[PDB]
C-alpha cells in the first residue's frame, strides 16, 4: 500500500506490510544460557539478497537448503568455514513482482530436515544416492524434478502442516517467514548438516494471453537472526 | 468428549511384532538382532510423520518351536549397547562381558520382558538428517554416508540356546516391542509413495502413483 | 509369608497392557530433555491445519499429475453449469486422501466434528465473476440445479471482491453429505486476462474434531 | 487370599536389576566400618587428577620406554618448525591411554567436558626461550606454520620466568581437535646447559567432566 | 552476487518511483556508482 524504505547494516530492501505480514513457527529465535550439554551483530544482520530465479509457464519448482545457501557467499559465509559450531534463526522474505494481468499462486514453505531422494534407474541399477550438488545446491538453488512427492515421496498436499505462506498475485506478491533454530543438538556444523530447506512450489501455474513477458522473477531476500558461533579455525 | 485416543502415548504404546529369529537344528548357533523400530512394517510410516522423536521402550520375548510346541530349554537374551562389540561367534567373550546385560529364561517360564531407556547422545532421535555426519569424509567413490545418523542406533539383541553343546529343539523367538513416554517434535507430511530402502527415502520415479484413489471426472460420483 | 492365590490370567502376555517392566540399565541417565520448537502432544493439532484437498483426479500420466490440486474455471462453456463436486467424508477413499486429515483418519475408524473448507482463487487481479458453493446434508442427493441448490445452505462467492472464502462444514458423524460448486455468474476476463483460471482448495478440521479407535492402514515395503 | 497375577517376565534372571535377596547369614555382624584416609566415592574424583601424558611414542625396546613421558627440546634446528602434536580425545588410541583418564574412558563409552593440559619444563634455571602452544578445534587440520597457528587460540609460553603453563581445552563430545607445540623461539643454553632439554606434559579432566555409558575393554588372565 | 556485498539498494518500481542514493564522502580510482 504505497511506499517502502527498509535498511539495515549495509543492505536495503523496499517491501511493505499491507497484506499478510509475518509467519513464525510460534517461536521467535533466541539464545541459550546453559552448559552446552561469539554473537555477531554488526555484520551478519544484513539482508543477503539472493539471485532472482526466473519462472516459466512450465516450471516445476525450486528449493534452497539452509544454511548451505550462504555458507560460500557473504561475510557470514566466511565465518562459517573458519568456525565449526553453528546456531541461528532466519528472516526469509520472498518477493515476486508481476502485473495484475498475470495469475498463478505459489507456495513458500520451509521443510526442516529436508532429506531428498532421486529416482533409481538410468541403466538397470537398483540403488543410488544423490550427489553433493543436489543436497547442497548453494545460492543458485536447484530446480526440483518431481514436485508432487518433493523428490522424497512426500505429498505437497500436506506440506502446509509446516510453516508456509501463499503467494497469490491476485492478492499478495510478497512472503515473509521467520525461522528459529531447529535441532536435536544445540549446535551443529553448518557445513555438513544443512537444517531446514526452503522450497518454492507453484501449484496454479503462471498464465497470460499472447505477448506479455512470460517470465516473472522471484526475488528471494533473507537475513539471519540470533546467529551464534563458538570455536574458530585458522585462516589461509 | 474424549481426546486420549489422539494422544501419542495412545498412538504408539502397543506391543508390535518386531523381531523374528530362527534357531534351527540343521543358523550358526547364535543371532544378533540390530534393533530397528521398523520390522513391524507400518510403524515405519507412523514414525516418519514426525521428524524428531524420543521414547523409552519395553521389549518382550516370546520363544517357541515352529510347532508352537513348548520345550524346557534355558535361553540367554543379551542386550548389546551401542559402540560395544557384537558377538563375533558363539563362544566369543561377548556373552561374558557383563557390560552387555543378559536375560536367562526358560520357555516353561512366561515370556521375558525388559525395558530399555532412550539411548542417544542427542536430545532426540531423528528420522531425517539432511547432510553428512560429524565429520565430513571426502575421497570420492563414496556416496553412502548420507541421511544416516548413527546417533540413533539403539544397540543390538543377541540370543543363545545355550552352549556349549548344541540344543535338541528347533526354536523361534518372537520379539515384541512397545513404546513409552513418547515425545515427538516438528511434524512431517505422511508418505504417499512406496518405500524402497530402509534408512533411505528413495522412490520409484518410473512408477509414480497418486496419493489416494481417483475418479473419471470431478462432476461425477 | 504373605498368602496369595493366583487369580487366573497369570503368565499371560498382553500386547496392550500398560505395565511397567524391569529396566536393562537402572544406572543410566539419558540425554536430558532439551527444548525443541514445534512440539506436538496430540494429533488434533494437525487436523486444524489447512491442507490441500485433491479434488481433480487424473493421473495421465505423471507430468499432469500435479493438476490434481486445481480446478478448471473458464469462460467456456459458461453460466450455470456445474463446476465441481466432491464427497464430504475424510475416511472415504478418497479425494480427501490428500489431506493429512484424511490420512490420519485412515489410522482411525470413528469420526465426529465440523470441517472447514477454504477455497483460494488464483486468477488475475482484473478477472471477476461470482460462483455458488452449496452444502448438501446426507439425506437428499445432489440438487440438480443452482435454483434448488440455493435453497439449501449455500455461499455466494465473488472473485473481484474477495479471493479467499471459507466454507464451514457444520457436522459429521456415523450417503454422507455433498458439496457442490456452481457457476452463478459468467467468467469475466477483461482483455488480456486468460479465459481460463485455476482454483486451489484447502481443507481442515474444526477444533471439536475427534477420532476414537486406533487401526492401521496400507503401505508396502520390499527388501 | 490376596489376588495376584504374574505380570509376564517372572522367573527371569537379569544381570543388572537391583533387587534385594535373602541373606546367607542373618545373624551376623560384620567387622565395623572404621575410618580409612583417602576414601573414594566417585570415579570422577579420579578423573580430576593430573596424570602423566604419554606423547612420545617409541618402544625401542623397553629400555627407551621411559622416553614416552618426555618431549625433545633442543637448540637446532630452530624457530618455526613443529615440535610436537597430539590428538584431543581420550577415548581414541591413544597417547592419552597413559593417563588415568585414558584408561577409565576405556571402561566407558560416551564422554563430555573440558580438559586441562599442564606442561612442565625440565631444563636449566638459566636457559630460556619461548614456545607457542595452540589448540585447534575438530574441523580444520593441523595449522601449516606458526604464522597460521598464531591466528587461532594460542598461548605464548616462556621458560625463564615460569615453568608450569596450563592449557584450557574448551570442549569435547561424541577429526577430533588438535594441540600443536611450536618453536616460536630458539633454545638458549648459556654455556654449560645441555643443548637438548626435555618436557613433561601433565593432563587431567576439568570439574565438568562426565561419562555416561559403561563398557569393558581388553585384559587377559591365565592360571 | 559480488555487487550486493557493497553498500547497495534494492529498488522496486511498482511501489516507489523515486529512490535517493547517498554518496558518503568525497575529497582530494575515486568512488563508483
Amino acid at each position: 500500500d504505497r511506499v517502502a524504505q527498509l535498511t539495515i547494516g549495509n543492505s536495503t530492501i523496499t517491501t511493505q506490510e499491507a497484506a499478510n505480514i509475518i509467519v513464525g513457527y510460534g517461536e521467535w529465535p533466541s539464545y541459550c544460557s546453559d552448559s552446552d550439554a561469539t554473537r555477531p551483530d554488526v555484520s551478519v544482520n544484513r539482508f543477503y539478497t539472493l539471485d532472482t530465479k526466473l519462472w516459466e509457464k512450465s516450471s516445476k519448482g525450486w528449493y534452497w537448503k539452509f544454511p548451505d545457501v550462504l555458507t560460500e557467499t557473504g561475510v557470514f559465509g566466511q565465518n562459517a568455514q573458519f568456525h565449526y559450531l553453528y546456531r541461528s534463526g532466519f528472516c526469509i522474505h520472498v518477493q515476486c513482482n508481476a502485473s495484475k494481468f498475470h495469475q498463478g499462486a505459489l507456495l513458500v514453505a520451509v521443510l526442516p530436515e529436508y532429506v531428498i531422494g532421486t529416482v533409481a534407474g538410468g541403466t538397470g541399477t537398483e540403488d543410488s544416492h544423490p550427489p553433493y550438488k543436489q543436497t547442497q545446491p548453494g545460492a543458485d538453488g536447484f530446480e526440483l524434478q518431481h514436485p508432487y512427492v518433493l523428490d522424497a515421496g512426500i505429498p505437497i498436499s500436506q506440506l502446509t502442516v509446516c510453516p508456509h505462506q501463499w503467494i497469490n498475485l491476485r492478492t499478495n506478491n510478497c512472503a515473509t517467514i521467520i525461522v528459529p533454530y531447529i535441532n536435536a543438538l544445540p549446535f551443529d556444523s553448518a557445513l555438513n548438516h544443512c537444517n531446514f530447506g526452503l522450497l518454492v512450489v507453484p501449484i496454479s501455474p503462471l498464465d497470460y494471453d499472447q505477448g506479455a513477458t512470460p517470465v516473472i522473477p522471484i526475488t528471494i531476500t533473507l537475513a539471519p537472526m540470533c546467529s551464534e558461533f563458538a570455536g574458530l579455525r585458522q585462516a589461509v | 468428549h474424549s481426546t486420549a485416543e489422539t494422544t501419542l502415548d495412545s498412538f504408539f504404546s502397543r506391543a508390535g511384532l518386531v523381531g523374528e529369529i530362527d534357531l534351527p537344528l540343521e543358523p550358526n548357533g547364535y543371532a544378533n538382532w540390530d534393533i530397528d523400530i521398523t520390522g513391524y512394517a507400518q510403524m515405519r510410516r507412523k514414525v516418519e510423520l514426525f521428524t524428531y522423536m524420543r521414547f523409552d521402550a519395553e521389549f518382550t520375548f516370546v520363544a517357541c518351536t515352529p510347532t508352537g510346541e513348548v520345550v524346557p530349554q534355558l535361553l540367554q537374551y543379551m542386550f548389546v549397547p551401542p559402540g560395544a562389540p557384537k558377538p563375533d561367534s558363539r563362544e566369543s567373550l561377548a556373552w561374558q562381558t557383563a557390560t552387555n546385560p543378559s536375560v536367562f529364561v526358560k520357555l516353561s517360564d512366561p515370556p521375558a520382558q525388559v525395558s530399555v531407556p532412550f539411548m542417544s547422545p542427542a536430545s532426540a532421535y531423528q528420522w531425517f538428517y539432511d547432510g553428512y555426519p560429524t565429520f565430513g569424509e571426502h575421497k570420492q567413490e563414496k556416496d553412502l554416508e548420507y541421511g544416516a545418523c548413527p546417533n540413533n542406533m539403539m544397540g543390538t539383541f543377541s540370543v543363545r540356546t545355550v552352549g556349549t553343546s548344541k540344543s535338541k529343539y528347533p526354536l523361534v523367538v518372537r520379539i515384541y516391542m512397545r513404546m513409552k513416554h513418547v515425545r515427538a517434535w516438528i511434524p512431517r507430511p505422511m508418505r504417499n509413495q512406496n518405500y524402497l530402502f530402509k534408512a533411505n527415502p528413495n522412490y520409484a520415479g518410473n512408477s509414480i502413483k497418486p496419493t489416494g484413489a481417483s475418479r473419471t471426472a470431478i462432476t461425477t460420483l | 509369608g504373605f498368602p496369595t492365590e493366583l487369580k487366573p490370567g497369570t503368565n499371560q502376555f498382553l500386547t496392550t497392557d500398560d505395565g511397567v517392566s524391569a529396566p536393562i540399565l537402572p544406572n543410566f541417565h539419558p540425554t536430558p530433555c532439551i527444548h525443541i520448537p514445534g512440539e506436538v502432544r496430540n494429533l488434533l493439532e494437525l487436523c486444524q491445519v489447512e491442507t490441500i484437498l485433491e479434488v481433480n483426479n487424473v493421473p495421465t500420466n505423471a507430468t499432469s499429475l500435479m493438476e490434481r490440486l486445481r480446478f478448471p474455471v473458464s469462460a467456456q462453456a459458461g453460466k450455470g453449469e456445474l463446476c465441481a463436486v466432491f464427497r464430504a467424508d475424510p475416511g472415504r477413499s478418497g479425494p480427501w486422501q490428500s489431506t493429512l486429515l484424511g490420512q490420519l483418519c485412515g489410522y482411525y475408524t470413528q469420526w465426529s466434528g465440523s470441517l472447514e473448507v477454504t477455497f483460494m482463487f488464483t486468477g488475475s487481479f482484473m478477472a471477476t465473476g461470482k460462483m455458488l458453493i452449496a452444502y448438501t446434508p446426507p439425506g437428499g442427493p445432489l440438487p440438480k440445479d443452482r435454483a434448488t441448490a440455493m435453497l439449501g445452505t449455500h455461499v455466494i462467492w465473488d472473485f473481484g471482491l474477495q479471493s479467499s472464502v471459507t466454507l464451514v462444514i457444520p457436522w459429521i458423524s456415523n450417503t454422507t453429505g455433498l458439496v457442490s460448486i456452481w457457476y452463478q455468474t459468467n467468467y469475466v476476463v477483461p482483455i488480456g486476462a486468460p479465459n481460463t483460471a485455476y482454483i486451489i482448495a484447502l481443507a481442515a478440521a474444526q477444533k471439536n474434531f475427534t477420532m476414537q479407535l486406533c487401526k492401521d492402514a496400507s503401505d508396502i515395503l520390499q527388501t
